[PDB]
């Protein structure tokens, strides 16, 4: 069900 | 079977309706051939046109659907674009509903991702206005979302990085590098890194903005995650648009930049001679 | 995969609902815990996401995972966390809440004990759907588990705010209330009643004239709950004004939605 | 003027065949559309052929171009494989010359950037016992460029990742969690993480290797860099596949 | 028609020779070389790594930039870092130098003065071709100042040592070596000299035979220098053999190769 999440590298 | 799914994208029954489209979300994810899939069995026409649904319901979940199409490479993002699919993004980006405003940015920035010729579409679409009065949201939420965002665009052309600066980002992005709040801190030097990463003129234009007072201040910080980024972004704004001496906010930009020092080499070669030519012109 | 699901397809099932819990073990065996725990204390946002990330997914293992969690003493700090006018940090914490109030009975218990109610509550009243999201979310895993946390629910105010998002012209924060709502109804006929007394079937009458089919498959999966209570809960419904509704829907064209009716006008029976 | 250069690289005057090589390098590195006219004209074989040659000037400035070349899209990259180039870069893996040694890792590090397909021709071209190798290696910037070149191929598909593993990497990478080398760190949890970031599988081989140890330890640290690596290693591993 | 292209030609010389100069010095302005500076002692190999990107940026400008990299004191720090046994910190430190060196011949010096050339020196017998390739450029750059600094580099003893890689079977070695020794050769006759007694000629005589035409360019270029000289040198530049290869190139195939013999033969005599 609906929920997201995102991280970044260098 | 995927066209009964297509199929069901114009079905008035919104129970049948919404089954296909988190079904579909979930084919998009996977990879760009199941992306790809998708794309060949017509669906985008329908998906679209769902996007100016006063049901947020439905809205939501083609939203999520359209971001993760848009997660594909850039031919695959190139037929969301096709489709018809920034000019409602860009409306929806002044919604007073959280909800949908970050699926939109999502979706945006994942079109954002690509190369310049996306890039380039989302400007034309008229994104950056809203983009930019979005900085100055107190929800730290929003704010994120349009950073990611306005980040990806930044990482395109020169043009492009000259497009977010004519739409006035850059007083907004400063004002944010006195915030004693980290995960803000990290994602306005990101952006501004991105920024920094372009032309002379850009570059003249983070100085003109004021950038430097702030990232000099954070040199003496003991945190090793905000040196770092402000490293980064001064490292960027003294590279004289020299882009072998730049790095935009991505994986392998560092390792590419060690690459390139023992090639300007022959790239040196001539930039001395015009060096001692014209003093001897004095 | 848990959606696609004599005995084999019982063990099946399991190896899906608990894959990845070893690996989640080992971490807490080596000690994770108390640091991370450490770390939901400080000024730094960026520190904070980062282990709160940790956190949340180390609370998506099992029950014993979760407590885990809990033993090391999480709960305090994230309950301070409800509290925070940073949406940022907001959505983190509930993120990991709602993982750690996913648990059995004994976990959802320890949230409650912590005093996460109060604040999930009054965020329900929020004009930032992304926050009303979140919240739903903590306390419908809540609301999933037994009578007594179902009743803590209730105690702390929050059938109210959720009778009157029934009203709500957004169908996603419909389908939001209607699911916690519908765990509340769950529970005994006490209860049920409670919802009754609260003035949602008024409201969830009104839904079963609605031409959206996702609509209707959501209030009928609502009053279904409440129409396996007691004759005392059945009555109520049938004064309400339901029976008429469901048996205008008898023949709807939609099969799923007709099970559904149908199913009622069963429970219906006394 | 395209093709021209293109026979250049069969000239056996080798200032008039340097002086192609240099300028197609340059035209590779302007983008997708510049690199698919350079394919199209047909050097991928010529370029391929100069990794044979014993002529380190030119074999240099051939692996610059080819490392451009693979920076494009997968499907330009798969041109460069179908072309079999990666034997012969493979084999330049274990010189002792560190200038062509770094200039080979940096185009495999561009091939493996690419899908999942792209990955495994570089595995199947028997990369990675040599990768491996050089992880034990004292010279900080062999081992920088390794755990890149590595990263890239842990970045696939859980029988990438597998591969990996398999070839024996996790032992060398977890002693690198006790380097002080901040740098040495950072680049050892970076390929790590992706390897976490696999199956049940593949994360219970990284814990059977003893890096939770370590990574606890870590938590501690003052430093804000090394703990947002630390914690992005953590995070993986307790995703549970 | 003179001033429109004289214009447009000058205006490119500025951007190629000093496109981005201004943008660095607002930094510098800003004040960020003093807690660059500070950054150069830290013992954490990643927060160096990123503040040698920023110097090197900075000192990649004009000598006025490089300059202030200078007074800011970066250089003893960097003269630190040349014995490290850390290859990924002494690249990052010699690209640093490199930058620093490319200035005047104020900057050069400055290099010289902290004590950099001998451990340049010592590098260049390193089995480490990535190494070699670093010190051999920052050398050649310290080696195309003024006569004052080309003997730095002769007094540091580096002439034996870059003699001997012209024996190097690698033909990347091989164009290293000889571009230094080139810009050492542009200078005076006393220099000039000190490459001869170095026993260059002797080698650049019999990469004159090679089959490799882009060697012969570069064994050119450099004789070439020699041959610039006075007369004493043009005579063991004649006694080593010289003109009998110069005499034999003046018809060779590729005409970049004829014409660089034609001009050595024609300063020879
Ligand atoms: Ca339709
Ligand atoms: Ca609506
Ligand atoms: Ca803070
Ligand atoms: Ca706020
Ligand atoms: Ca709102
Ligand atoms: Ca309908
Ligand atoms: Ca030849
Ligand atoms: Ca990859
Ligand atoms: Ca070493
Ligand atoms: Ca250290
Ligand atoms: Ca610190
Ligand atoms: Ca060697
Ligand atoms: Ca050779």
């Amino acid at each position: 069900r609906r929920r997201r999440r995102r991280r970044r590298r260098r | 079977e995927l066209p009964q799914m297509v199929q069901q994208l114009n079905s008035p029954d919104q129970q049948e309706l919404q089954s296909a489209l988190r079904k579909l979300s979930q084919i998009a994810s996977g990879g760009n051939e199941q992306i790809q899939a998708v794309i060949d069995a017509g669906a985008l026409p329908a998906l679209v046109q769902l996007l100016s649904s006063p049901n947020e319901q439905i809205l939501q979940e083609a939203l999520w659907a359209l971001s993760n199409i848009a997660s594909g490479g850039n031919e695959q993002i190139q037929a969301v674009i096709d489709a018809g699919a920034l000019p409602a993004l860009v409306q929806l980006l002044s919604s007073p509903n959280e909800q949908i405003l970050q699926e939109a940015l999502w979706a945006l920035s994942n079109i954002a991702s690509g190369g310049n010729e996306q890039i380039q579409a989302v400007i034309d679409a008229g994104a950056l206005p809203a983009l930019v009065q979005l900085l100055s949201s107190p929800n730290e939420q929003i704010l994120q979302e349009a950073l990611w965002a306005l980040s990806n665009i930044a990482s395109g052309g020169n043009e492009q990085i000259q497009a977010v600066i004519d739409a006035g980002a850059l007083p907004a992005l400063v004002q944010l590098l006195s915030s004693p709040n980290e995960q803000i801190l990290q994602e306005a030097l990101w952006a501004l890194s991105n920024i920094a990463s372009g032309g002379n003129e850009q570059i003249q234009a983070v100085i003109d903005a004021g950038a430097l007072p702030a990232l000099v201040q954070l040199l003496s910080s003991p945190n090793e995650q905000i040196l770092q980024e402000a490293l980064w972004a001064l490292s960027n704004i003294a590279s004289g648009g020299n882009e072998q001496k730049q790095a935009v906010k991505e994986a392998g930009a560092l390792e590419k930049l060690e690459q390139l020092q023992s090639h300007e080499n022959e790239k040196i070669q001539k930039e001395a001679q015009e060096a001692l030519e014209k003093l001897q012109s004095h």
